């Protein structure tokens, strides 16, 4: 009898592929998506501006008020 | 009261600093297949306490050196930058109001250059000169657009008092209104704390070491409190500080996560890189910047 150690039966296939799943999407959408969120943040900055735009009109009512 | 205030801020600073090294040594092992330091006591607090406590015991090289007084002169600068320079930014109400504190912090970081280079020239011979005379000018490369990009961010917000600015960050963070002026500010913090992506490559070493460190957390700090930070309900603000805590927390591991995996610049290529690629982006956000305001019928209600 022989106790060498050869391949038993053969060994399955070993990749080698460069395999790059490239994620994400295109870049069109990615600078839609940049310029959507950028343009709902400014709208949302516009509004709370001018809100505190009008308080701060109060705050100067109540400083001409106050005065003499 | 006053200098309970200050003891209260300026002690733990150190416990802050070195408990930030132990931080980032575990991310960095864990970013590779490492534990450690968690032999030396329970997961490594006390291995920090005492490698500081053991670079005080061990002896310094002799100098050795010239104008002994200047070589004095240079770190106790920059550890005293640290110390001073956590004071108008707000945890829930900050230490000092002040009318304008962000022109205040662009110039100790410049103070901060001044030191690195008086450390520079009272160091050593003259390769020690040209290296540091270097990192004085990769330092001094980016005062001009991390105040510029400050402009920017806060022209939306009117007031320098950062007061106005933690009560206008309510609705949206500001990283909506500018996200690519504040990457390439985040950029800039990692030029102006000075790691990794960007290049280094003496004495008293721990202190070189601590005033980059609270550089650092000092610079995290005002990130998350210039950028965002959620509402502040007063009479009861924990709430704020747990919440600012653990934005800071976050963005300080995000800082060291990118210094973990990416290799140095060019020093060339980082002087090319800074000026042709960030510096006309920068004028052209401060130009859209100013003219967006006049077209939102939104100027900020300068107080
Ligand atoms: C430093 C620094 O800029 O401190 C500012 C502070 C005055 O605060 P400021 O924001 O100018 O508001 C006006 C009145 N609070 O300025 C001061 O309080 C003046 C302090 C003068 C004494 C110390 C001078 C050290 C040099």
């Amino acid at each position: 009898v022989k106790q060498d150690m050869p391949p038993v039966g053969g060994y399955g296939p070993i990749d080698y592929k460069r395999n790059l799943p490239r994620r994400g999407l295109s870049g069109y959408s990615m600078f839609a998506v940049g310029i959507g969120a950028l343009l709902f943040g400014y709208w949302s900055m516009m509004r709370w501006n001018r809100e505190r735009r009008r308080l701060q009109i109060e705050d100067f009512e109540a400083r001409i008020a106050l005065m003499p | 009261m006053f200098m309970i205030n200050v003891l209260t801020l300026i002690i733990p600073i150190l416990l802050a600093v070195a408990f930030l090294t132990l931080v980032e040594r575990k991310v960095l092992g864990y970013m590779q297949f490492r534990k450690g330091p968690n032999v030396v006591g329970p997961y490594g607090l006390l291995q920090p306490i005492a490698d500081a406590i053991k670079l005080f015991i061990k002896e310094p090289l002799r100098p050795a050196t010239s104008s002994i007084s200047m070589f004095i002169l240079a770190p106790i600068l920059a550890l005293t930058l640290a110390l001073t320079m956590w004071i108008p930014l707000p945890m829930p109400y900050p230490l000092i109001n002040m009318n304008l504190g962000v022109l205040f912090m662009l110039a100790m970081s410049s103070l901060a250059v001044y030191s690195i280079l008086w450390s520079g020239w009272a160091s050593n011979s003259k390769y020690a000169l040209i290296g540091a005379l270097r990192a004085v000018a990769q330092t001094i490369s980016y005062e001009v657009t991390l105040a510029i990009i400050l402009l920017s961010v806060l022209l939306m917000n009117g007031s320098f008092t950062l007061s106005t600015l933690i009560i206008t960050q309510e609705q949206v963070w500001l990283i909506f209104p500018a996200w690519p002026l504040a990457m390439m500010w985040f950029i800039s913090t990692l030029a102006e704390t000075n790691r990794a992506p960007f290049d280094l490559t003496a004495g008293p070493f721990a202190l070189f070491f601590m005033a980059e460190y609270a550089n650092i957390i000092m610079m995290n700090i005002f990130t998350t409190t210039l950028f965002l930070g959620a509402f502040h309900n007063p009479y009861m603000p924990e709430l704020y500080t747990i919440n600012f805590t653990i934005k800071s927390l976050l963005l300080s591991i995000t800082f060291l996560w990118i210094r973990a995996s990416y290799p140095r610049f060019r020093y060339d290529q980082l002087m090319h890189l800074l000026w042709k690629n960030f510096l006309p982006l920068t004028l052209a956000l401060c130009m859209w910047h100013v003219s967006l305001p006049i077209l939102l019928s939104s100027i900020p209600p300068q107080t």
